[PDB]
RNA sequence: GUAGAAACUGCGAACGGCUCAUUAAAACAGUUAUAGUCUACUUGACAUUUAUAAGGAUAACUACGGAAAAGCUGUAGCUAAUACUUGCAUUAUCCUUGGAUAAGUAUUUGUUAGAAGGAAUUAUAACAAAGAAGUAACACGUAGUGUGUAUCAAUCGAGUUUCUGACCUAUCAGCUUUUGAUGUUAGGGUAUUGGCCUAACAUGGCUAUGACGGGUAACGGGGAAUUAGAGUUCGAUUCCGGAGAGGGAGCCUGAGAAAUAGCUACCACAUCUAAGGAAGGCAGCAGGCGCGUAAAUUACCCAAUUCUAAAGAAGAGAGGUAGUGACAAGAAAUA
């Protein structure tokens, strides 16, 4: 309800297709203000016209209470943040749902198959 | 034991189970390559002659045409020869193999045919089958066809079956080393480029010999 | 089978490029081209550790797949490539432009040059050999055979070359009044003139180099790089102009509040 | 046009990980030489004695099979390639003419001349003989690239090599040399120097400043413990160097191996079997027996650090994460 953030190293990656920053979060008298009301005041900010375009991560609450420290990350376009960030941080935000479980027994597919020939493998 | 005979010509092959010494008595002490009468196995085969090209023995090991022993050897084998396939580069295995005489002790034979005689046998000599594969390279068309310069290639290919909603698609192989507009771009190009370096060294040559002074 | 090595530790890794000693247990191991593994820093060090552009080694190839960073106006895609001393780099969607030098310590920095100092670079003279038809070939720092050369210049001095073509352009002698830069141990980036030069004869030769606060360093021949005639330098330099203090005053001015 | 189980072709598997048995001028450390050599990938320069496009053959595949068994394979019928082969189209100098010609990259032999290094039998040039291998009968659609190619240079490396530097023992005082021990001459061989090897010749070489022997519960350093200053004792074990894969010897491929999750034999040990035969190497990660005073899970993952490839996208017991854990270290309740 009332909190304050504080934006450092602002820094604008071209060669990406993203802003980097770092951020610290000022919550006297309560706990841990949740990730989604950290990405409404992003997007009020900036103006920021949706919500998917923002990917948070590292955060820490500093012993004692009271404030908090993490990094942010704010994409131009959906299309960028689905082309080059990987596969888990895709997951947690929901723009992509997959979970195929192949397992580390395929280890004995690959190991069974070079026992048997040209046809038949 | 069990004889297979297969026709060079027409593409098709018969197997026989033979269980008497009367019977392949003819073949003993012969070794592979060489002609031999196929009147004793059979009624029918007067007048046919087959040509003993491999089998193996009892316990499966295959039979080899260099040595000139009645029973199994033990030797190196290498890239080059023939019962024997390497898993690494220059690798080499040594392995037990059997003599090129025939013996009592064979289990397969693996022998084709020669010549034909008074009876047709059928499924042996009746039948023929053809390729299973057309030539893929320009010139072999060329030479199965019998063209020239003039008659162009694309279009004497024969695609197989394809009835999907017409009757007839033929699906062909794409074709190697044909004439491609491309490779003329090529000749034009590496010319272009060696005439440029041509002169870029005239240049420089130029260059430098009025630079002393 | 003792052949080749290709694995790099990292607490053996040149103490210049600063890795942290924890996380991880390697360092991203150099290719080879124009600059020895001691004398040069790979592309990912450059562009991840220095610049903050990427933030793992995943992110370096993401950038380097689309071809937008040429070093010395060709674009490169090699994660470990050399990247040396002069040599000019260019960013073509920030439109930037910089120059890697050596600071008043040993580590490397990208100095941001501008567009017009962004056309040239200066090599220097490794060795000089006569080929067929008794033609010159120049053998720079840089690994560069630079053909019909000069009958003026000698295998120590310095020349200015053309990056859009492989022309050479003027060159600078290495005389008693030059201007010099050092390249090795306890003086890394110090620029004075020169004082003396010794040749002594079946081992290195000693020379003199006075500071423009009249300070005298000497050092070997091998590591000295021409920059500049007897007036003023040929490049750009860095914010201190290679001047170093020592302990006790640098510390009296970074107390300056 | 797009995708594409097999298979041929290319590259890598010589890096990484483990252990400390051997080893006492050996290995190793600081300091030198290669004017006595080899060097894949990567980087820069850059070439010489039918042509609107040549050859034959082989995988995968189909039919007929053998063996108890194995990462076994026979015969017949086709067909590709950057696999394996063959082979065409142009200029520079002698003096706004003309002929001569160079008609040959590396490398070997004989006769000469001669910008750099402290020093040349050095780059280089000429004359007379030999002569490899090559300069695109390839792929993409971005004026650009990809793959391959003769010499030189750079880079990642290695082989040899100079000087100096080690623990205890004289109840170890003379060693080496017929069968190379120390030198000279001529060759062989190697990537190159060399008794490295072969023939002829000579009688040399090391030593009480400790040779030649014995012992080590000895891998060498960077380092560790304890000490006012001197010293004494440790270093199997994060990094660097060396050596090995049960014990010895030999060998193929390859730029790189005397390789061992490569091959061939002998000694020891041991597996399956229809008894004819076929397969083997945890001092890699877990785990078991034995040994002993003496030491952990037959777990999760490629997210980070990096490496290999046809190099975003696949893989990695390298590596990371957790489980067991009063080895050792830091803070700190029982008011
Ligand atoms: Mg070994
Ligand atoms: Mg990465
Ligand atoms: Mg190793
Ligand atoms: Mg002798
Ligand atoms: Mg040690
Ligand atoms: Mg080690
Ligand atoms: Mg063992
Ligand atoms: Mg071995
Ligand atoms: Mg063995
Ligand atoms: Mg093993
Ligand atoms: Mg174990
Ligand atoms: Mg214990
Ligand atoms: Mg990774
Ligand atoms: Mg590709």
């Amino acid at each position: 309800d009332q909190f304050t953030i504080r934006v450092k190293k602002y820094m604008s990656n071209p060669l990406l297709r993203r802003k980097q920053f770092a951020l610290e979060i000022l919550h006297p008298n309560k706990g841990s203000v949740a990730k989604k009301e950290v990405k409404e005041r992003l997007a009020k900010m900036y103006k920021l016209n949706n919500v998917n375009t923002i990917v948070l991560f590292g955060f820490k609450t500093l012993f004692g209470g009271g404030r908090t420290k993490g990094f942010g990350l704010i994409y131009k376009n959906v299309d960028a943040v689905k082309k080059f960030e990987k596969k888990y941080r895709l997951v947690r935000e929901g723009l992509i749902d997959k979970e195929t479980k192949a397992g580390r027994r395929a280890s004995k597919e690959l190991k069974n198959r070079r026992k048997k020939v040209r046809g038949t493998e | 034991m069990k004889l297979n005979i297969s026709n060079p010509l027409n593409n098709v092959q018969k197997s026989i189970e033979i269980d008497d010494e009367k019977k392949l008595l003819p073949f003993m002490e012969k070794r592979i390559g060489n002609a031999v009468p196929g009147d004793s196995i059979g009624e029918e085969f007067t007048g046919y002659v087959f040509r003993i090209t491999g089998g193996n023995d009892k316990q499966g090991f295959p039979m080899i045409q260099g040595v000139l022993t009645n029973n199994r050897v033990r030797l190196l084998f290498k890239k080059g020869m023939k019962c024997y396939r390497p898993r690494k580069k220059g690798e080499r295995k040594r392995k037990s193999v059997r003599g090129c005489i025939v013996g009592q002790d064979l289990s397969a034979l693996n022998l084709t045919l020669v010549k034909k005689g008074v009876n047709e046998i059928p499924g042996l000599t009746d039948k023929a089958v053809g390729k299973k594969l057309g030539p893929k390279r320009a010139s072999k068309i060329r030479k199965l066809f019998n063209l020239d310069k003039s008659d162009d290639v694309r279009k004497y290919v024969i695609g197989r079956a394809i009835t999907k909603n017409g009757k007839t698609k033929f699906i062909k192989p794409k074709i190697q080393r044909l004439v491609t507009e491309k490779r003329l771009l090529r000749k034009r190009n590496l010319l272009q480029a060696k005439e440029k370096r041509r002169l870029e060294k005239k240049q420089q040559l130029k260059e430098y010999k009025q630079l002393l002074n | 089978g003792k052949g080749i090595k290709k694995h790099l530790k990292r607490v053996n890794a040149p103490s210049h490029w600063m890795l942290n000693k924890m996380g991880g247990q390697y360092a991203p191991k150099t290719s080879s081209g124009p600059h020895k593994l001691l004398e040069s820093i790979p592309l990912v060090i450059l562009l991840r550790n220095r610049l903050k552009y990427a933030l793992t080694f995943d992110e370096v190839k993401m950038i380097l797949i689309q071809k937008i960073v040429k070093v010395d106006n060709k674009v490169r895609t090699d994660c470990t490539f050399p990247v040396g001393l002069m040599d000019v780099i260019h960013i073509t969607k920030s439109n930037e432009y910089f120059r890697l030098l050596y600071d008043i310590k040993g580590r490397f920095v990208p100095h941001r040059i501008t567009n017009e100092e962004s056309k040239y670079k200066l090599c220097k003279v490794k060795k000089i050999l006569l080929r067929k038809g008794r033609l010159s070939i120049a053998v720079t720092h840089d690994g560069r055979s630079i053909p019909y050369i000069h009958p003026d210049v000698k295998v120590n001095d310095t020349v200015r070359l053309d990056l859009e073509t492989g022309k050479v352009l003027e060159h600078l002698k290495f005389q008693v009044g030059s201007l010099v830069m050092v390249t090795a141990g306890h003086s890394v980036g110090r620029v004075g003139v020169i004082s003396s030069i010794d040749k002594n004869m079946g081992t290195y030769d000693i020379i003199h180099v006075k500071d423009s606060r009249n300070k005298v360093f000497a050092t070997r021949l091998s590591n000295v790089f021409v920059i500049g005639d007897n007036t003023k330098p040929y490049i750009s330099l860095p914010r201190e102009k290679g001047i170093k203090l020592d302990i006790i005053e640098e510390r009296r001015n970074r107390l300056k509040a």
